[PDB]
RNA sequence: AAGACCAGGC
């Protein structure tokens, strides 16, 4: 997850190859839908992107600190003194095929914190295992092996 | 495998609403004073703007997969340069003894008007459209 | 001008004068 | 010379600009790829740590000596550890290395790539040599460590791909484009107003002729041409790291030909 | 309330779900360490005879 | 809603 | 927490280059962006990895046994 | 579990990885999502045990719910999404991916439609090739705004023998509503063909859309360079609309309208005036994104979020409130202590006049939170006294 | 660790919510979901 | 309010009538006043309603 | 069919909020009948 | 900060001056004026709940003050400073905050209820804990092999050490469709 | 813990060949290809080469799952002209193409200075 | 081994 209550799982991991990708070569190390936005409206995730690829080319820190004096307008600018398009948006060409994207995709460096809670610690299965002694029904939890 | 319609009209007009690649343009037929088409178009293969003298075709002919080229040595009935297919949904009549048939190629709408096609215009799924010039 | 009016980027000094002797725990010790 | 042709524009030892015309994008794109990850490298791959008093775990260095970019010149004339009838390994198909690390100089001492010995018999081959590309002269700081802190290992690399793993993998970026004036209408721009005014013109647009308004939108047309770069890590050649992409993607399209006639 | 109108029970295992895009409908992706856990009482039949004793 | 108007 | 060997992102090696930019800083004395840029750290994939790394190292190593 | 849906019987699917790899149109009867959600799976034992989970509780017999006789399974997210864009007369397809389109549908009778057209270049349409997943005797027909026989906006749907006719193909054709043309691949064919439906139009379309991308960022919620003002000032206006019965309530020159006190029908029309302020303040940018802006598109093809949404991205975010009345004065007659006392403008009580791309101020952004606090709190309350009142 | 020093509690539909009084001594968003929610407050 | 009803032409048409909504509860009162429908007459506490009307 | 119509009425109201704005209604309201309360809140009543 | 509008210069003004300040970035520089002098010259006030009732605060100690004799269509939309009354200015609104939205960006743009979410899940990110996390016997911890200050900062992270602990690494994101996964 | 080994990728496993040919029912003269272990990389360049030979009358491929390094293709050509040799055809074009390649650019490499 | 309490997950 992000710092934007954006949380979410794993659901494949791809390669170089199969990634999709942008002339420059980069290539993304994450891809959140798009879906995960409009009523989420957590908009300051988008912008901590667009600011973030600025400071990234820029060397420079990029402050995202509360109630400033710095615009979606202004940092617009600044990626297009780098060479990028104002938005963030770049082409890409499909992993797969090599042909272009019909579409421009929001690519930009994101702070992604990895919260605890990985599955392995979880995934859990049973079948007759250690019975209860005054029930007699399973026990409880997955760490004595309940059900 | 004969022809089903032969005439030329001349555009009304062309319109794209919100459309990048395609234009509905309509345009009266030069014989009959009855005669009205409406027809959807890939403004995108082949352009066409208000005043133009076209020559519209059905019928059915030159249904099992589709051949790529390779026709190359075969018959050619595209003496056009526009050819879709498409199938026609309804048969509406209005008023009077006149008729108009509605036309759409697998998501291009079109409607005919006039009346004379009375043994010619069939109720079937075939059609191909052609034009020229 | 020892004696001038003051921006917003100088409050900052102000804060860092705080943690500087405060600390974040402040609270629980004192 | 024949079919598709090549057109090297600026070129160095780690990069290799150069446009390739007459060929399909789907080719193009399938040579793309298999140059990120299918060409045939050498990286260690088993490390049995002896002592170890640094701040990093053991795994942790294991990590990265797995990615320290190794030789990998003749890695052809090598196999693969699977296909070797020797249990375990050997010099005919693997590479040994040292590694002692004590802490002297009273102040900070580093274990760069470069204080790697190579304790196997090379037999005469180019490979198993700490790729350095650094100024000085020890590319790629492994770890720091005080006062007497010790560290010996002993590494043995061998030769898997980009699939089995990154840590193979000689690539490292590739750059790709084409029709940089969308002529060929694979791209529907995204725009406030201007589309054109607004999205950056690319370095790429002065090889190919512009738009021009009054002209149609061809059709017919398909995309040709390709405006690449292929940057390299070390290990192999930038030059390689093209050649030997051309050719592992053919011994590929060989085998199912091949595999085919054993039917 | 607690032990009759409802108790844990065995046969079962729960874990992390993510959605897959390749699988029909009704199906659903079971990971091969759950399969191998969780079993099912097949009694022998001279049809399956063959296949079981195999499996075993 | 409470964070849109009263009534939404 | 040491420097990280070949950048996540595109794969391009970066353990040479940490002493060489935490150099043309102390006394070179180039502003960040700048310092990359000669390090030969183009596209910001690498770039991060570099100008974000805070090397924890050094104060783990600031223990005693 | 409060649905029959909340527990259904599944075929399996040994899979590696450690997760239970579920289909997504069988996403909402769970309700589930992938933010960490877990699932319970429990097996059969008996020969019958397993008949009465495969004859009564096989997925495909749930499609439709009796609780409110309309089916309750859908195509959601990416498929839906996607399914719009590729149903434009503007989606055309080539043959080397019409192609590869028609490989992916399972039942593909193994034969490509005649081109929807042949003139100079042989393509085909969306609409087309999404047919292919239309088994034949489906007919379907709808009818939106503007719409007949030729829809112009390319609004309504029809389809006959199982091939799109016309019309575009979103939420309102293949969700799980009412004519859904689910619920009527259901009635029509049974619990069985129908739920193949969904796997091929997915197939296809998600295939596509993996080609065709699709995105979102920052610029989709930016508004034209001179709607931005347009708003400004109706925020404006509608502040002195407010000053102004502010001024004719501090003089008594207004009447109270029957059954309520002269106060309340001060806040009665404040309310009214801001609401109606806001309404089309985003109302201006609503009808300023273009047929391209991505959020726009994700919100016709009725896959994520709606206009109040945009709004309060792109325009007003608005008023804020919690027991029904704006902001309150917990400080003797103040918002804040930022406030001079006896202070019942909006500005004071809550009415947040800036968008999410240009930022509250601490004001603003306090009452917001006010606002959202109140929110989280039931969705921490009515959440099991709402079990209770199931149970 | 920073912000369970810096915790607060409240034993047991009004107390839960931000009030004005709140701004400055208390953060408006830190506080726990469900359960309880505005009974635990972070300064 | 917005009532529905048969125009004498035939056709349903718009004829709104006027209503009286109270804040209160008593039926077997404010039910025998004149100028009422008693056939119409509705407080949304079913008690009563059951209590006067009968349980139907 | 009770354990079905039961749910088929709990279900969509899992889906509403605790509060009575934007007469008492929603949520508590549903409380209040299945209660069959003597006094309700909002008591009123329409006569035509 | 204390208003008092004691300036026999003008109008009523921060008592607290860029001579004061600049004299606290000189021992901040050394690195004799601490917090406990900002305090004993009557420049800043502890201000509890009940005292804040009869006190009027400023926000931005800049724009609420200084006369009037355009602006920015970017921005967000300010009100105004029609008062004189000021008695106390806002050392800075940022500050209403608590350790867990400080490592918030731009909280300022998201819907409040999904910054108090965020207020939740950084309590149980990734990072270092300690340093001398190599010499803890304690039942499970977790250090992120590589951590990475983000490329993007809160100007109170500063305090939160943050920089030098952080809770996780600067992904190069894609917000787009693709496998459908 | 659930994951597969990696080299599952590119070595067939246990007897398996890289190619299992099935003839399609639903329509004459076609084919199903099972390839083992491969991907776009070979499959998208197969399937291309194929629509160039206007004897084709039909190609496309797929990767049932990502899980599985593995893909499907199948073909259909004119009458009386086996697609396998087709295959073999548009499989040789394929090399010869990347022949050239591969020399275009050694003799073009040598001619670079620095 | 059973319980209690705190914490956290959808
Ligand atoms: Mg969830
Ligand atoms: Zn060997
Ligand atoms: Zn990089």
């Amino acid at each position: 997850a992000s710092r934007h209550g954006q949380k979410g799982t794993i659901g494949i991991t791809y390669r170089r190859e199969d990634m999709p990708f942008t002339a420059e070569g980069i290539v993304p190390d994450l891809i959140i839908n798009p879906h995960a936005i409009p009523s989420r409206m957590t908009v300051a995730h988008l912008i901590e992107c667009l600011l973030s690829k600025v400071a990234a080319l820029s060397g420079n820190e990029g402050d995202a600190s509360p109630f400033t004096d710095i615009t979606v307008e202004g940092i617009s600018k600044l990626l297009r003194e780098h060479g990028y398009q104002s938005r963030g948006f770049e082409v890409m060409y499909n992993g797969h095929t090599g042909k272009k994207l019909m579409a421009q995709i929001f690519f930009g460096p994101t702070y992604y914190q990895r919260l605890r809670h990985m599955v392995d610690d979880k995934i859990h299965a049973r079948a007759r295992g250690p019975m209860q002694v005054l029930t007699r029904q399973p026990v409880e939890g997955r760490s004595r092996d309940g059900g | 495998s004969n022809t089903l319609f032969d005439d030329i009209f001349q555009v009304s007009e062309v319109d794209p609403g919100r459309y990048n690649k395609v234009c509905r343009i309509e345009a009266a037929s030069t014989t009959q004073d009855q005669c009205k088409l409406t027809l959807d178009i890939n403004v995108e293969l082949f352009p066409v703007a208000a005043q133009d003298s076209l020559t519209v075709t059905i019928a059915s002919s030159l249904t099992r997969s589709w051949r790529p080229p390779q026709a190359g040595d075969r018959s050619l009935a595209d003496d056009y340069d526009y050819v879709m297919y498409g199938t026609a949904y309804k048969f509406e009549e209005v008023s009077k003894d006149l008729i108009a048939v509605y036309y759409s190629f697998g998501g291009l709408l079109m409607r005919l008007e006039g009346n004379y096609r009375n043994l010619n215009n069939l109720k079937q799924e075939n059609a191909y459209l052609l034009i020229r010039r | 001008d020892e004696s001038a009016p003051i921006t917003a980027e100088d409050s900052w000094a102000v804060i860092s004068a705080f943690f500087r002797e405060k600390g974040l725990v402040s609270q629980q010790l004192d | 010379e024949e079919g598709p042709q090549v057109k090297i524009r600026e070129a160095s030892k780690d990069n290799v600009d150069f446009i390739l015309s007459n060929v399909d994008l789907a080719m193009a794109n399938s040579l793309r790829r298999v140059m990120i990850a299918e060409i045939p490298t050498l990286a260690i791959d088993s490390v049995e740590v002896e002592t170890n008093t640094t701040v990093l775990a053991d795994e942790f260095i294991a990590h990265r000596l797995g990615l320290i970019p190794l030789q990998s010149m003749d890695i052809e004339q090598l196999e693969y550890s699977r296909d070797c009838f020797c249990e375990d390994h050997c010099d005919k198909c693997s590479v040994v290395l040292t590694l002692q690390a004590f802490g002297e100089s009273e102040s900070t001492t580093n274990v760069y790539s470069k204080d790697l010995v190579i304790v196997s018999n090379l037999m005469g081959r180019n490979i198993g040599h700490p790729i350095i590309q650094d100024k000085e002269g020890n590319g790629v700081l492994i770890c720091k460590l005080r006062k007497g802190q010790e560290l010996k290992l002993t590494c043995v690399a061998k030769k898997g791909i980009a699939k089995e793993h990154a840590k193979w993998g000689p690539a490292a970026a590739i750059e790709f484009e084409y029709d940089p004036w969308n002529k060929l209408k694979h791209t529907d721009y995204w725009y406030e107003q201007d589309s054109a005014k607004e999205w950056p013109q690319s370095k790429n647009c002065e090889y190919e002729d512009p738009p021009n308004e009054g002209d149609p939108f061809d059709y017919k047309a398909q995309a040709d041409t390709f405006y690449m770069n292929v940057e390299s890590v070390g290990s192999i050649p930038v030059d390689q790291v093209v050649v030997r992409g051309i050719d592992t993607l053919q011994k590929k399209v060989a085998s199912i030909l091949l595999a085919l006639t054993q039917m | 309330r607690g032990n009759l109108m409802g108790k844990r029970v065995d046969f079962s295992a729960r874990t992390v779900i993510s959605g897959d895009p390749n699988l029909e409908l009704d199906q659903v992706g079971v990971p091969k360490s759950i399969a191998k856990t969780l079993t099912y009482p097949e009694v022998v039949t001279p049809y399956n005879i063959d296949r079981l004793t195999q499996l075993v | 809603n409470p964070i849109w108007g009263i009534g939404c | 927490m040491i420097v990280p060997v070949r950048c996540f992102s595109c794969g391009k090696v970066v353990g040479d280059k940490w002493e060489s930019y935490l150099n043309l800083l102390q006394e070179d004395e180039l502003d960040e962006g700048t310092a990359l840029s000669r390090l030969g750290l183009k596209r910001y994939c690498c770039r991060r990895m570099i100008l974000t790394h805070v090397d924890l190292i050094e104060k783990f190593l600031r223990y005693n046994p | 579990s409060l649905h029959k849906m909340s527990m259904m019987a599944h075929r399996v699917k040994v899979i590696p990885y450690s997760t239970f790899r579920l289909n997504l149109s069988v996403t909402s009867p769970y309700n589930a999502d992938f933010d960490g959600d877990e699932m319970n799976l429990h097996v059969p034992q008996s020969e019958e045990t397993r008949a009465e989970l495969s004859q009564l509780c096989a997925v495909p017999l749930q499609i439709v719910s009796p609780q409110s006789n309309k089916p309750c399974m859908g195509i959601v997210q990416d498929t839906l999404c996607g399914i719009r864009k590729l149903t434009l007369r503007d989606t055309f397809i080539e043959l080397d991916q019409v192609l590869n389109m028609l490989y992916w549908v399972p039942d593909w009778d193994g034969v490509i439609p005649t081109p929807a057209i042949i003139k100079p270049k042989p393509l085909w349409s969306g609409k087309q090739i999404l047919s292919v997943a239309i088994p034949n005797g489906i007919h379907l027909q709808r009818f939106d705004e503007g719409t007949t026989l030729l829809s112009p906006k390319d609004n309504g749907m029809l389809i006959i023998d199982g091939q799109i006719i016309f019309g575009v193909v979103e939420k309102k054709t293949v969700g799980s509503s009412n004519g859904g043309l689910i619920h009527v691949v259901t009635r029509e064919k049974g619990p069985q063909v129908c739920a193949k439906l969904f796997g091929n139009i997915q197939k296809v379309v998600n295939f596509w859309l993996l080609h065709n991308g699709f995105s979102t960022g920052i610029g989709d919620t930016i508004a034209d360079g001179p709607t931005m003002r347009e708003i400004t000032e109706t925020i404006a206006e509608a502040k002195k609309k407010v000053l102004d019965v502010t001024k004719e309530a501090q003089a008594n020159l207004l009447t109270a309208k029957h059954g309520m006190t002269l106060r309340e029908s001060f806040e009665d029309n404040v309310v009214r005036f801001l609401n109606e302020a806001r309404d089309k303040a985003g109302r201006l940018a609503e009808v300023n994104l273009k047929d391209l802006n991505n959020v726009k598109q994700m919100v016709m093809a009725g896959s994520k979020g709606s206009f109040i949404n945009i709004a309060q991205m792109s325009a007003c975010v608005g008023q804020q409130s919690v027991e029904g009345k704006r902001i309150a004065f917990g400080f003797v007659d103040r918002t804040l202590p930022h406030f001079s006392k006896d202070d019942y403008s909006p500005e004071s009580k809550g009415f947040v006049e800036n968008s999410y791309l240009r930022g509250l101020t601490p004001q603003e952004f306090f009452f917001h939170a006010m606002g959202g606090r109140e929110g989280l709190i039931d969705t921490a309350v009515k959440t099991a006294e709402t079990g209770y009142i199931q149970r | 660790t920073l912000s369970h020093l810096r915790r607060t509690n409240t034993p047991i539909a009004k107390p839960r919510q931000l009030h004005n009084t709140h701004w400055g001594l208390v953060c408006p968003a830190e506080t726990p979901e469900g359960q309880a929610c505005g009974l635990v407050k972070n300064l | 309010y917005d009532r529905k009803v048969p125009s004498p032409t035939g056709e349903y048409v718009k004829e709104p009538e006027w209503v009286l909504e109270t804040d209160g509860v008593n039926l077997s009162e404010v039910m025998t006043v004149p100028g009422i429908d008693p056939t119409r007459i509705y407080t949304n506490s079913f008690i009563d309603i059951m209590e006067v009307l009968g349980i139907e | 069919v009770g354990v079905l119509a039961a749910q088929s009425i709990g279900e969509p109201a899992t889906q509403m909020t605790l509060n009575t704005f934007h007469v008492t209604s929603g949520v508590p309201r549903l409380k209040e009948i299945l209660n069959v309360a003597k006094n309700m809140k909002t008591p009123s009543l329409t006569v035509y | 900060f204390i208003v008092e509008d004691d300036e026999s210069l003008g109008h009523k003004e921060l008592k607290v001056r860029k001579g004061h300040i600049a004299k606290l970035m000189a021992t901040e520089y050394q690195d004799e004026y601490t917090w406990s002098s900002l305090l004993n010259e009557g420049l800043v006030e502890y201000i509890d709940a009940e005292e804040e009732e009869s006190i009027l605060i400023a926000m931005q100690p800049e724009d609420l003050e200084p006369a009037e004799a355009d602006v920015d269509p970017a921005k967000r939309i300010r009100v105004s400073h029609h008062a004189t009354t000021f008695t106390h200015c806002e050392i800075h609104p940022s500050m209403i905050l608590g350790v867990a939205a400080s490592i918030i960006p731009f909280p300022d743009h998201n819907q409040s209820p999904r910054n108090t979410y965020q207020s939740a899940m950084g309590k149980q990110a990734m990072g270092v804990f300690l340093t001398n996390y190599n010499v803890r016997m304690d039942t499970m911890a977790n250090i992120l092999y590589y951590p990475q200050k983000p490329l993007g900062t809160t100007r109170a992270m500063e305090y939160l050490k943050f920089r030098e602990l952080p809770a996780g690494q600067n992904a190069i994101v894609a917000i787009a469709c693709y496998s459908g996964y | 813990m659930n994951a597969p080994d990696r080299f599952e990728l590119f070595l067939l496993g246990e007897g398996e060949s890289k190619l299992k040919i099935d003839p399609d029912t639903k329509a004459p003269n076609a084919v199903v290809i099972t390839f083992e272990k491969e991907d776009h990389t070979l499959g998208n360049l197969i399937r291309a080469e194929l629509l160039n030979d206007r004897k084709v009358l039909f190609a496309a491929y797929k990767v049932e799952h990502p899980f599985f390094a593995r893909f499907k293709l199948r073909i259909q050509t004119t009458e009386g002209y086996d697609p396998k040799d087709a295959l073999k055809n548009a499989c040789n074009s394929i090399i010869n193409k990347l022949g050239a390649l591969k020399t275009n650019f050694e003799t073009e490499w040598n001619l670079q200075t620095l």
